[PDB]
Order: C-alpha cells, then structure tokens, then sequence
C-alpha cells in the first residue's frame, strides 16, 4: 500500500502541479509548500532516504498562519489518509502507553497502539502532530527513532513502517517571545528569541534529525485579501447546494479584509467578520424569505453609510 | 513597615506591597530627596509601565523637597521620552526640581490639589575650592540656570525675562495661584 | 430515539419563535438571546463549519446574571440533551486524565471518560462548562482541537467527534474589572480595561477560535 | 518584629502582619514624626481601600505627635477628595498637624477619647538667613498659616475669629471640652 517504482504519466503531473494547487488554497507560505512537495518528489524519485521518513518537519509560526492547511491540504491532493494525532492529550509521561500500547500483564494492552496501527493500516500518509509543544517532553523521545530508524515497536513486537509517512509538527512556541514588547529606550532585536524557544523545548538529538524547521510568516494585508476570496468561495459551495447564489464587489471585499485584519489572529478573524457580517443575514432569509429559493444575491457597500447593502431578488 | 495588599484573580490570590499593587495600575510615588538611586528607581518604573500599555497615562506623584539637579533630569527625560502622557500631582507641596518635573508633565493632564504648595529657588553653589576651578564649576551652573529656566518656560510657556526675573530670589506659589502662572493647567476635579 | 424535531430541518417555526419563546423565559439578556438565535438558525441553514462545532460561546458576565438559564431552556427548545459539567472539580493536573480517559495500563482505563463518554452517547447536545476560568491550562489546550478540529480521541481510541452540539463556558473574568473602579487620585477609563483582563486569562489560540464572546 | 495572623480564604490561608490584616478591616494605623514617606505611606492605604468598597468609610487611629505641615496636609487634601469618609478616632497625642488632620474627618463620624488630650498650636520654624530671605519666608509661613486657620474653621463652623485667638499662644484643651468647642462630635459611647 505504497506508492509504486516508476511512476506513472498521470501520478506525474500530479507532483508537477502540486506546488501549484497548494499555494491556490494556502496563499503565501511558499517555503513550506516548496519543502513538502521536493520531499516528495525526491522520494518518488528514488532518491529519498533508504531507513528515514519522506520528511520531518516542524511549522512553527503565529496563529492563523495555515500550519495545519498545508498539510490537511496535501492528503487530499495526493488522495492519502490523514493521520491527525492531537498532542494535547499527550501532556503527561503516561499517555505515551497509548500510542505504542501497554506493556504485556497491565490493561488495556489487547487495546494495542493508535500511532503503530494507524501507520500500519495506512503506510503512505502525513502524520500530523498539532499543539506538539503542549505534549510532554518526554513524548519527543517516541519521535527519536521513527525520524531516525523509521520504526516504532508496539507492546506486542509489530514494528511499523514510516518511510512513507510524512512527519509535520505544529507548534506555536516562539510566537510568545516575539509578540511581547521589550523594555527599554531602545527596541530590542526580535526573531531571534523564537529560535532559542525550540532550542530550549526540542532536544539537540530532535533537532539534529529533522529535514527543515520552516518559519510561517505573519500574514500580510495582501496575502489577507486572498483568504478573503478562499472564505467567499466556500460560502458560495454552501450556497450552490441550496441553489442560491451570491456575488461580492470587489470594494466590498478589501472594505471586510481591513475591519478583520489582524497581525497577531493571522485569517481566523477573516472568518469570524465573514460570518457575522455575511452568514448571519443570509441566515434568516435563507430558512424563510426570498433566498429560500432562486436566491441571485447580490451584497455591495455604500460608501457613505460605510455599512453593506444587501440585495435578494429571487 | 510597607502595608501588604491582597488581589484576585481566577488563579488565585497574590500578595504584594502596597506601592507594587499601586503600580501595577501605572501610578508611581515620588517621594523624598532625590538621590541618583530614587531617580533610576523611578525611571525604570516608568519603562516598565511604558511596554505594559503605552496608551494609558501614566501619574508621577511628585511629592519631594528636592535635591540634586543631575538625578531630575534623567526623570526629566525619561517622562518625555517615552510614548505616554505623564500626568504629574502635587501632594503637599513641590520644591524647585519637584516644580520643574511638574510643569515638565504633558500639558492638559496636570492637576494640583487646593492646599497644595510650590517653591523654585536658585541652585546653591556654595563650595571652596581652588581658583582655577572655581572658574570652570562656576561656568556650569551658570548654563545649567539658564538651560532650567528655559525648560520650565517652554512647558509654562512665560518669556525668559518673565522666569528670570521671578528666580532671582526664593518664591513660593499657592495652588490657586499655581494655575494662574501657568506651572498647571488646572486643579483637580472631583472625581 | 429523540424527539424528531432536530431531523425535519422544514420545521423552522420553532426557529423563528425561538427568540421570542427565549426572549420571554428570561429578561434583560435579549442581546446574548439574538446573538445565540442567530448562530443556530446559520448552522440550521446551512452555513455551518464543516468540522468545527455549531458554536463555541463564551458567557463573561456577572454570575447568576441570566447565564445559565438560556442554556437549560435552549436544550428543552431544540429537542437535545444537556451536558452539564462543573469545571471547579477540574483544576488539577491529573484531572483532565477523568475527561478524555487514563491511558493503557494504567487506573482508570476501563472508564471510557466522562466528556467523551457523554458526546458519544448523545452527539446532539449543550455542553455547559461552566467556570471554564478555574480550569486547568490543560483542559483548555484539550478544547482547542475541539474547537478547530470536532474531535477528542479517547483512550480506547474512539473518535469523539462533536460538530452538532453547541459549546457554552461560563465566566466571570470580565465583570471582576468593570465593577472594581480605579485605583489613585485621578480617575482612569476602564472601558476597556476588561477584554484586555479577558485576553490575558485566556491564551490567543483558544480566543481565536470562539466564534463570538456573548456579554451580559 | 510585628504578628503574623493567618486570614482565611476561599484557596489557603496567608499569614499577614497586624497593620495589614487590620487593613482588610478599613484600619490606617497613623503614628509617629509626620514625615513624607510615611504621609505618602498613609495615603496609600486609603486609595487602596476606596476599591475595595466605596459606601463603607475608613477607619483611621491617630497618635501623630506632629511634625511637617505640608508632609501631613497630604493626607487632609486625599481626604476631602476620596469618596468614602474618614472616621478619625483620636486615642492618644494629637498635635497641631495631628489635631488639625483629626478635624478633617467628616461630620457624624469623627471620635475621640476623653482620657487622651487634643492640642492645637501655630507652627513655628526658625527660618534663619538674610533679611530679605526671612521676609519671603515670613510671607508664605503666614500664608499658609492663615490658610490652616480658615480650612480648619470651616468643617467646626466656629468663627475663624475665635479659632485665631485660641491659637495665638500654645494652649491645650481637654478630651471633652474640644467636644463643647466643636473639634469633635463626641467621645466614645463606650
Ligand atoms: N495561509 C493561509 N492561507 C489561506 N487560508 C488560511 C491560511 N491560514 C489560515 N487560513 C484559514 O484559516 C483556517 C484555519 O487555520 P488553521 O489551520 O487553524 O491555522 P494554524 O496556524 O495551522 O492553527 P494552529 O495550529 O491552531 S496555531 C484555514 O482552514 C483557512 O480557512
Ligand atoms: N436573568 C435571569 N432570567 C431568568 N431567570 C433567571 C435569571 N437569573 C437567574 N434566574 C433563575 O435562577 C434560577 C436558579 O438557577 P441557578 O443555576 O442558581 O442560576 P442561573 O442564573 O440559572 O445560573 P448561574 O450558574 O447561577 S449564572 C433559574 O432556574 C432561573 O429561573
Ligand atoms: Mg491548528
């Protein structure tokens, strides 16, 4: 259940213009898509590494930046599961017992392991850590040898294959460091402290077998108007089943990016403005009223009132 | 003995001393002689403050009989340099560099209490020492008056005649009578 | 096995009379009312998250000030269960081991979890996590995969997945500020003051993904 | 060295000194040489407690032996300004500063005991320097001096007339007397 040697015309294309579709549906952040799809190119291509993942990387940027869009993205352009293993629960030394299963003679071990059955049923896909900073330090440990060895054994001896899986950490640790305010007459250097802050949470021995530590940059006010787009055009995939239909001006567009930009929120704010301003006044028409059917909603602003105007003509 | 206070928060609860707890709501407390010690103290209180919210206003209670000019210009400069408007109260009474700090406070946010006091008087400069360098000590002060004078009448806004002819001796100006020269804008309003 | 209303989405007059039935069991919180109405008619309509939550609430206000009144009343109007749980037993570390469940081999395994245990057996309901503020710090970080993601696996490996059911937390971290006035001579504007106390209680990840922040 | 009570609150209990955990109970324990530090200590207190609870006033014991005018006037200009009363209980020395602070309170709330004794003086200073320095001097120590004797006569009532002849020279007057005079309402009902 890999990928096969000598791959096709069609799976090529696919690894061409992934780069492409990527960067269409996660706006900027060109760096991590460029080491995500080499990887897997190089893979592909017969020349990734013999006993270690296809890649192992760690997205560690501020809030809101697509760390994990990139990635639930990439499953399904390239059609694999998504192996999404929430960190969160994994804050104490303990929770390591569930994902390589416990020890024989305690409970829970015919339970077995949710991080070796999961890589076993599904050979080729992206193992996505989210939160890895909140789990235990000692977690990390688990990810030593899969990185290195590309086997994780369970409680029963099954060892697991990670040559084709594809190892991404979120996590947003430097982003503290960065966002607070220096004192002093003179501004301190910033960037620099967000570096040191995965020093100080990931081991040298972590550090030293990752493929590349990808930096997300805060979103910029243009990249924002792209989210804008990307969030009016799921509304309108909503839409089209009900058979409505909605069309935005384009000053209205850049007129929303402003009231919701936000630096240290990234484009989960983008989303938050799109529903209250949008989805809650479609909401009582559309369950009684004219959008109830026909829909050819039209939404502009008057620049004068600098509020929108609305417009359903079924 | 400094009085310890209580907070709360849905944590828990925090003790700490009375001028932390007030300082934790941007006001300092300026009191007694100035040393080259206080003044850091008080410098940094305001760096500290201004990192925390630079939109809020800050309030230097001056209350102090004055002291030594070097220690009040690093206050001086500090109150200016950073972003917030530093809003300064006379408590009882203010001395000739306590006077000079509160006229430096940005003009619309000073206030003075009814009873409050003021005095400016010429630096002393009584010392012995050798000929030659009595001459190059006296030069100095001689441009650290004239360069206090003109501090104090761009804030109050006075021609320099004005300010030289009323530091020529000791002068003591009530808080009514405050507003009226211009060393505050107005008294304090009931709150 | 539920009361068949939730099912026939053509049944939207108790939709449109919701606020007015809410608005008469309890007074002078109309604004959280409207705001509350309003979330559940979009997710009803169509337009909600595709894997989030319906929506993720959270009550700051004064306590015993309407808040948990709405919540009860909501359950009884939408035909779906009430899921109550009091977060000041939750304040310890190990306590968020009783939510989610204790891993293999250790005391506790066999207790699938009182949270995911809850939203599996009733996938359509009202979790009320009141005095969310007293919380660990790891409960929250649990709730934000809930919020952005739907789902908390369990010990067994369950997935508890919860995307119909609507998040409520009670706080009162904000009125604390507003009714505590100014310390020192000159009067300062607080106004503010509260969604700043509100920002740093509570980490930007978990403020992020709150749909909105109802005020009473 | 001072006591160490445990309070009691809802998470654990905190040990405190006497003057703090008395300051819980609206207490500001004045004593000693008016100075500004410990003007500015006082002060302090009040604010803090003004939070806390706005109606309720705060209590205040007085045993000031008097000291600097303008270190303890900081305490007499906060008072009028916060909105909660002062309740001025004098049970021991109140000089002319202390005295005149012990006025300040608010009517209806002040006490005082009749063992104690309350005095009330001029302050004097003996300025030295050239003439025309003490003539300055002579000035604005005038000044504020007539300014004591005018905002102390407004809270009695009493006419600034009567006040300035009693403070001519150093006199003393009695726990009970001051009550006839109008320093205070009255002593301690028990
Ligand atoms: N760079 C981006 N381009 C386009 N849309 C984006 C981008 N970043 C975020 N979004 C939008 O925001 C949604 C949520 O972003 P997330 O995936 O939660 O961000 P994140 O930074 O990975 O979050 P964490 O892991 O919680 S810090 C996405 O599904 C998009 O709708
Ligand atoms: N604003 C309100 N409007 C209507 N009923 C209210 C209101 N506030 C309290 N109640 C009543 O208070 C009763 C007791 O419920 P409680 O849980 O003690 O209070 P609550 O306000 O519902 O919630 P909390 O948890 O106390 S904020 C409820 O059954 C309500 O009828
Ligand atoms: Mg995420």
């Amino acid at each position: 259940r890999i990928p096969e040697k000598s791959v096709s015309q069609s799976d090529r294309d696919t690894l061409k213009n992934l780069g492409d579709r990527l960067k269409m549906l996660v706006f900027g952040q060109d760096k991590a898509i460029e080491a995500l799809t080499e990887a897997i190119k190089m893979a592909r291509a017969g020349l990734g590494h013999e006993h270690k993942p296809v890649g192992s990387f760690l997205f560690a940027g501020p809030t809101g930046v697509g760390k994990t869009e990139v990635t639930v993205q990439l499953s399904k352009a390239l059609g694999i599961e998504l192996l999404r293993f929430d960190m969160s629960e994994y804050m104490e030394r303990h929770t390591v017992s569930r994902l390589i299963g416990a020890p024989p003679g305690y409970v829970g071990f015919d339970q077995g392991g949710l991080l070796t059955d999961a890589v076993i049923k599904h050979p080729h896909a992206v193992l996505l850590l989210d939160e890895i900073e909140k789990a235990h330090p000692d977690v990390f440990n688990i990810l030593l040898q899969v990185m290195d060895n590309g086997t994780l054994t369970d409680n029963n001896g099954r060892k697991a294959d990670f040559r084709n899986v594809v190892l991404v950490m979120t996590t947003n640790a430097g982003v503290r460091e960065t966002e607070r305010k220096s004192i002093g007459l003179i501004h301190q250097d910033n960037s620099t402290d967000a570096m040191e802050e995965i020093k100080k949470i990931f081991t040298p021995e972590f550090r030293n077998r990752l493929d590349n530590i990808i930096w997300f940059d805060h979103l910029s006010t243009d990249v924002i108007h792209q989210v804008v787009d990307k969030f009016i055009v799921e509304l309108q995939v909503q839409l089209d089943q009900k058979g409505v239909s909605l069309e935005v001006s384009q000053e209205a567009r850049n007129w929303l990016a402003e009231k919701g930009y936000d630096r240290a929120m990234g484009a989960r704010p983008m989303a938050r403005v799109i529903q209250d301003n949008l989805k809650k006044p479609l909401a009582n028409e559309l369950l009684f009223g004219s959008l109830v059917d026909g829909g050819q909603v039209t939404v502009a602003l008057d620049k004068e009132k600098n509020e929108l105007t609305y417009g359903f003509q079924s | 003995l400094v009085p310890m206070v209580i907070e709360q928060t849905s944590r828990g609860e925090r003790s700490f001393d009375i001028y932390s707890r007030l300082l934790k709501e941007r006001v300092i407390f300026l009191t007694g002689q100035v040393e080259d010690h206080m003044a850091n103290l008080i410098v940094a209180q305001m760096l500290f403050l201004e990192a925390e919210n630079p939109e809020k206003d800050i309030y230097l209670y001056i209350n102090s009989p004055g002291g030594v000019i070097t220690a009040g210009m690093s206050i001086y400069d500090t109150m200016q340099f950073i972003k917030p408007d530093v809003s300064t109260i006379c408590m009882g009474q203010a001395a000739s560099m306590g006077a000079f700090l509160l006229t430096a406070g940005a003009k619309g946010k000073r206030f003075c209490l009814p009873n409050s006091r003021v005095m400016i008087h010429q630096p002393l400069g009584g010392y012995q020492g050798q000929a030659t360098d009595i001459e190059i000590h006296a030069r100095e002060i001689l441009k650290v008056k004239g360069r206090m004078n003109e501090l104090m009448a761009l804030h109050t806004g006075q021609s320099l005649e004005q300010i030289e002819r009323d530091t020529e001796r000791d002068r003591f100006l009530s808080a009514p009578e405050a507003v009226e020269y211009g060393l505050v804008d107005s008294i304090l309003t009931h709150r």
